[PDB]
């Protein structure tokens, strides 16, 4: 595997992780709101 | 439903991070094979 | 309550680990550039 | 970033994670005890 | 019970991930010491 | 630590986490089924 592919893979998984972290934050938000009310 | 959904979200995050971790292991091994 | 709070903490742990992962990527990139 | 600041940041986040996971263990204990009630 | 068990599963995965992270840090430091 | 033991520990924790993630996926599917039914 080339470092070029390695870099692309790093960027891709990093992008996906941040998407999942955003979803997780949003769901944590919903769950905390639901609990408090 | 929201708690179960969040468990899925956290599982997906950990799985995605494990892929990133495997890429870093590959990179360390690549560098190790050149340097030493 | 307790489950939702623990999900918060697991998420915080995962977020901190993401910082460590990106630091390890930085280190690998620095070494790679050096020896190319 | 330099190698010196890299190392200190690794240490910083590692200590943070240990603390968060210790808290998470304590929360796991509580949730398991709650589950009986 | 299943929800509480899954929280423990995720905690265990994060802890294993942390051990892997610690190893990648060690490897990077070793390479750094040799190259710099 | 040395590079041989490092390689061994990498393999060991890699298998460890794969097993836990597999168990987690199974539990996730079970929890989703139980919630619906």
């Amino acid at each position: 595997m080339t470092w070029e592919t390695w870099e692309r893979e790093i960027e891709n998984y990093t992008k996906q992780i941040y998407k999942i972290l955003e979803e997780s934050q949003e769901q944590q938000d919903r769950n905390e709101k639901d609990l408090l009310e | 439903s929201g708690i179960v959904q969040q468990q899925n979200n956290l599982l997906r995050a950990i799985e995605a991070q494990q892929h990133l971790l495997q890429l870093t292991v590959w990179g360390i091994k690549q560098l190790q094979a050149r340097i030493l």
